[PDB]
Order: structure tokens, then C-alpha cells, then sequence
């Protein structure tokens, strides 16, 4: 399960 | 303190240090850095966190299900930790030059700090789990 | 192990 984290990671930059 | 194990092949352990480093960069660079410079340092913390979580997920299979749980436990918590660090960073950016200019930066330092402490507690459970599953070896 | 010293470095 990694779906939530790369959500935040996309949001910045 | 932390367990003394063979860290040479502990990708968890290394990812923890890196994350701690990134967190450490942030701390003594906020006072200096401009608002657009906040995104970069918070990004590295995020980057080292996803590295970390990836190397823990790779392990989670081969280890006891009572530990799978509090590991997945703090893994969830760490996302919640990054969420807050981002949002406090965005606030800090948008509230440069206002009343809580400084107050938002204190919140960034808090969020990142607690992120570092949680990551350590992740390492700790991971250490215990490796032991409890005959997986751990003493320093070489 | 010496991550502890890295840790207390955050304080």
C-alpha cells in the first residue's frame, strides 16, 4: 500500500 | 538507544538515517531559506520517506503478523506526519510577512521533528520484528 | 546504533 503517499508527493512541485 | 545489529544490509536503517539527515537539513536551514526554498527541503524529507516505506513494505511479508500491524501502524502515522509537514509548509509560505510568519515556521519544525521521531519508532519495531523472526544478526 | 547520537542531535 503506497497510494496515499504519492498523492502528497505529487501535490508539492 | 537502538539495537546493535548488522546494519551493512539494513536498507531500513539507512533510509532512517537519510530521513533523519533530511529532517536535520530542514531544522537548521529554515531561518535562512526563502519561502520558495521550503518546497525543496520538505520534498527531500518526503523522498527519503517513500524510500523508507518502500524498503519496509519489501520486508513486511517475511515477519510476524502482530508486528506487521504496529509497523503498518506507524507507516500510516508517517503519512499523516508528512501531510501535516506539507500543509504547515504551505501555510508558512503563504504567511511569510504576516502575523504568524514565525508561528508557521515553528509548526514546520514541530511536524518534521515528530516525523523523525516516528521514523525512529518504525526502525525500532522493525528491529524487534527481525529478531522475533530469527532474521536478525549481530554487528559484523 | 550511532543513529542514537544522530537522534539526540535533533534533541
Amino acid at each position: 500500500a503506497t497510494r496515499e503517499l504519492d498523492e502528497l508527493m505529487a501535490s508539492l512541485s | 538507544p537502538t539495537a546493535n545489529l548488522d546494519r551493512t544490509d539494513d536498507l531500513v536503517y539507512l533510509n532512517v538515517m537519510e530521513l533523519v539527515r533530511a529532517v536535520l537539513e530542514l531544522k537548521n536551514e529554515l531561518a535562512q531559506l526563502p519561502p520558495e526554498g521550503y518546497v525543496v527541503v520538505v520534498k527531500n524529507v518526503g523522498l527519503t520517506l517513500r524510500k523508507l516505506i518502500g524498503s519496509v513494505d519489501d520486508l513486511l511479508p517475511s515477519l510476524p503478523s502482530s508486528s506487521r500491524t504496529e509497523i503498518e501502524g506507524t507507516q500510516k502515522l508517517l503519512n499523516k506526519d508528512l501531510a501535516e509537514l506539507i500543509n504547515k509548509m504551505r501555510l508558512a509560505q503563504q504567511n511569510a510577512v504576516t502575523s504568524l510568519s514565525e508561528e508557521c515556521k515553528r509548526q514546520m519544525l514541530t511536524a518534521s521533528h515528530t516525523l523523525a521521531v516516528d521514523a525512529k519508532n518504525l526502525l525500532d519495531a522493525v528491529d524487534q520484528a527481525k529478531v522475533l523472526a530469527n532474521l536478525a544478526h549481530p554487528p559484523a
